[PDB]
């Protein structure tokens, strides 16, 4: 009936002193709005809040972080200097107001910011398709293809399997976050796996095509590219078997 | 046999800015505490000596429960004003009164909560604590809301829990004041109205508790013919004062007889007019 | 000592 | 539905010319609250005038006192004077100290 | 003086099985509401309940039961038949009245849930699996493994995926998985 909190944008990677705008709205006529971040070990912190439309209020962690409540609807969030410490997952978040004190907070999907000393270290994933081991198919009567993106960075990359052009769902495992090539550096490339599991016989049958997508979200049109290799913008990149009865 | 009681008024004054807010709370006939939300403080106040010694802890909890009650309201005085589809031109005035009743045992009695609408009955909880009694139908709206959200669940909590609790913890704190009997000092005046009636009142002053019982009698017979009482009123120091009067015919002044009954009078008292 | 705000208005 | 307020005037203590004593009004029985309340010496308004807060009876009408010290005397006349919606022009009620 | 504490960071039961999640809170504060929330691999952060300070000690919502110790300080959230979709991280928190009167939030820090399913016939082993587009370039499988056996690692620069649970709803039939590849031996690796 109600969106709920829409929260823009989704992804996003900045240089070091760069600056941005997270955007938040609600449709509930919500009085007070709120802003968190949450990192590994640290839970959900409050950035900042507001009670009412004009005023706004300091919570657990504002340095780094400005807010403006212009307007009931949205609740602002800027960044005027990037740090890699606010590389982060931001939610907004409302609540009724004391028209329902035991309301509950309302939060949206979640910003996921990384920000870089350079984004000349953000790299788009190379995706590879391996078929399926022909020992599976003799020892189980089943096909799993594996999926491996590498070499990315930021880790804001949505996977996909697509048998015979249609998105599937049904036997997909894909890891639930992207793990570091190098976990010792703050700024190692990513890697992600999938497997996709199908009956023997149509893996075997070559009128089954499979794509494996990767989503990846870089570069908007709007950083500068003074390098050489191609631009680092968001883009899908895929890998593709056919079915094979060798 | 004692009580506690919160008294809460809230006044729409649309333009002049945000409702004015004010709770009052009482032990027997006693004010104890005070919240005015056009006050510079911004606090809930001490207005009794044995109170004044309750720790910063209490204060903060009671100033931001009161606070969190006045936004309330304030909302309130919006979705009322919408229910009756009035203009946001009229001033409009929500009053909440609850509180609790022991026995000398110390034990619960009796609950209440009774909210109000322009003075008038708007939603009130039963005996049963457990139910509510719309008044019209904008209450009963109300009533939905507060009987799905379980609100009578809630004040029950209060009514046999932290508010006996904490009325039995005011009266030992306050036992010098609280449970202090003040007898009634009383007088008779005359003024005649007639060449032929005179009116007789009869005083009764510094008394506490406020709870008194003044009657006339004629040569010793229940009279209440031709008897006035006037509201009983306050001195200013935390006690009462109230008279009764009766018009009798001139020359028979002396067969009349105020009685006046009163908790900290071991024998009721008699006056006679003493020319 | 006051009830506690009730989790609903009127 | 408005309902206009009683009034009494009288003394904390029984009075005494030249002694210390408070002069108090007591309105009652009367809403809205929005209500406006002097303190009267020979019909001039009195400056340093307190009330007690806001608070109102089972019926849902409210009271107030309105208190200050004074010292009484054979001379001084003193009144109250109440003002409110339910009202043409303000009501003045006589302290009357023989009562 | 606002704190929720939860205690566990991470909890795994095989499904079909009751899980409790603890968690205590600590207030002076006498007017308090307290909360759980989900928060699936998804993100996004799911309100489940409230239990507010005058509340009854128990509350049955399907499969989800709640049990609220005022004495002790506990709101420990209990799960019947838990299904591997119940994988997740479980949020214990607590609204108190702030300065202007607001309610205003206290998280805890999450418990970690792992539902993993139920393998009525192991048949753990490897696969070595060939690109599509003939590089040489291989990854290696380990499939078809136990739920109580575990993931590590042998010769670092070489990854390891975690574990993943993989589910055919067509042939009725879960599979654990978990993938291996350096850059340069498909067997020797998992030890």
């Amino acid at each position: 009936m109600n969106a709920g909190v829409t929260q823009t944008p989704k992804f996003r990677v900045l240089k070091t002193g760069q600056s941005m705008t997270l955007l938040c709205a609600q449709d509930m006529n919500h009085e007070y709005m709120y802003w968190y971040r949450q990192d590994p070990g640290m839970g959900l912190r409050l950035i900042h809040y507001s009670v009412g439309e004009g005023t706004t209020a300091k919570g657990e962690v504002p340095d780094g972080y400005n807010v403006s409540r212009l307007k009931k609807q949205n609740f602002l969030l800027g960044l005027e200097s990037a740090a890699p410490s606010q590389t982060s997952v931001y939610f907004c978040a409302s609540k009724v107001g004391p028209g329902q004190h035991n309301s509950p907070l309302h939060f949206g999907n979640g910003t996921r910011l990384t920000v870089t000393e350079d984004l000349n270290k953000v790299f788009p994933p190379e995706v590879a398709v391996f078929e399926p081991s022909e020992a599976e198919i003799s020892h189980t009567q089943k096909a799993t293809l594996v999926c491996l993106a590498t070499g990315f960075y930021p880790d804001h990359v949505e996977l996909s399997w697509w048998v015979n052009g249609k998105e599937v769902h049904s036997g997909v495992c894909t890891d639930p976050q992207p793990l570091k090539e190098q976990p010792a550096l703050n700024d190692s490339r990513y890697a992600l796996s999938s497997r996709l599991r199908v009956s023997a016989t149509f893996w075997q049958d070559p009128r089954n095509h499979f794509r494996c997508q990767v989503q990846f979200y870089g570069l908007s049109e709007n950083d500068e590219w003074t390098q050489d290799r191609a631009k680092p913008v968001t883009q899908i990149v895929s890998a593709e078997a056919w079915g094979r009865a060798d | 046999s004692h009580s506690m009681r919160y008294f809460y008024t809230s006044v729409s004054r649309p333009g002049r800015g945000e409702p004015r807010f004010i709770a009052v709370g009482y032990v027997d006939d006693t004010q104890f505490v005070r919240f005015d939300s056009d006050a510079a403080s911004q606090r809930m106040e001490p207005r009794a000596p044995w109170i004044e010694q309750e720790g910063p802890e209490y204060w903060d909890q009671e100033t931001r429960n009161v606070k969190a009650q006045s936004q309330t309201d304030r909302v309130d005085l919006g979705t009322l004003r919408g229910y009756y589809n009035q203009s946001e031109d009229g001033s409009h005035t929500i009053q909440i009164m609850y509180g609790c009743d022991v026995g000398p045992d110390g034990r619960f009695l009796r609950g209440y909560r009774q909210d109000a609408y322009d003075g008038k009955d708007y939603i009130a909880l039963n005996e049963d604590l457990r139910s509510w009694t719309a008044a019209d139908m904008a209450a009963q709206i109300t009533k939905r809301k507060w009987e799905a959200a379980h609100a009578a669940e809630q004040q029950r909590a209060y009514l046999e829990g932290r508010c006996v609790e904490w009325l039995r913890r005011y009266l030992e704190n306050g036992k010098e004041t609280l449970q202090r009997t003040d007898p009634p000092k009383t007088h008779m005046t005359h003024h005649p109205i007639s060449d032929h009636e005179a009116t007789l009142r009869c005083w009764a002053l510094g008394f506490y508790p406020a709870e008194i019982t003044l009657t006339w009698q004629r040569d010793g017979e229940d009279q209440t013919q031709d008897t006035e009482l006037v509201e009983t009123r306050p001195a200013g120091d935390g006690t009462f004062q109230k008279w009764a009067a009766v018009v009798v015919p001139s020359g028979e002044e002396q067969r009349y007889t105020c009685h006046v009954q009163h908790e900290g009078l071991p024998k009721p008292l008699t006056l006679r007019w003493e020319p | 000592v006051v009830v506690g705000a009730g989790g609903v208005g009127k | 539905i408005q309902r206009t307020p009683k009034i009494q005037v009288y003394s904390r203590h029984p009075a005494e010319n030249g002694k210390s004593n408070f002069l108090n009004c007591y309105v009652s029985g009367f809403h809205p609250s929005d209500i406006e309340v002097d303190l009267l010496k020979n019909g001039e308004r009195i400056e340093k005038v307190e009330h007690s807060d806001l608070s109102f009876s089972k019926d849902w009408s409210f009271y107030l006192l309105y208190y200050t010290e004074f010292t009484p005397t054979e001379k001084d006349e003193y009144a109250c004077r109440v003002n409110h919606v339910t009202l043409s022009q303000p009501k003045i009620v006589k302290w009357d100290r023989d009562m | 003086a606002q704190k929720v504490t939860q205690a566990q960071t991470e909890i795994s039961v095989v499904e079909k099985e009751d899980v409790t999640l603890d968690c205590v809170y600590e207030t002076r504060d006498t007017a308090y509401y307290l909360f759980w929330y989900k928060q699936p691999p998804s993100g996004e952060l799911v309100f489940l309940i409230r239990q507010p300070w005058w509340g009854e000690q128990n509350e049955i919502s399907g499969r989800y039961s709640w049990n609220f110790q005022k004495s002790t300080s506990s709101f420990n959230f209990t799960i019947t038949a838990s299904q591997v979709v119940d994988s997740a991280v479980y949020f214990c928190a607590m609204s108190v009245p702030s300065g202007d009167g607001s309610y205003q939030f206290t998280f805890g820090k999450g418990t970690k849930l792992s539902v993993i399913p139920n393998i009525q016939n192991p048949d753990p082993a490897v696969y070595q699996l060939r690109d599509s587009k003939s590089s040489d370039k291989s990854v290696c499988l380990f499939t078809d493994f136990d739920s109580q056996t575990n993931v590590s690692q042998s010769k670092d620069s070489v990854y390891i995926t975690d574990k993943c649970v993989l589910d055919m709803r067509s042939m009725d039939f879960k599979s654990n998985s978990a993938v291996a590849w350096s850059n340069k031996a498909c067997a020797n690796a998992f030890n």
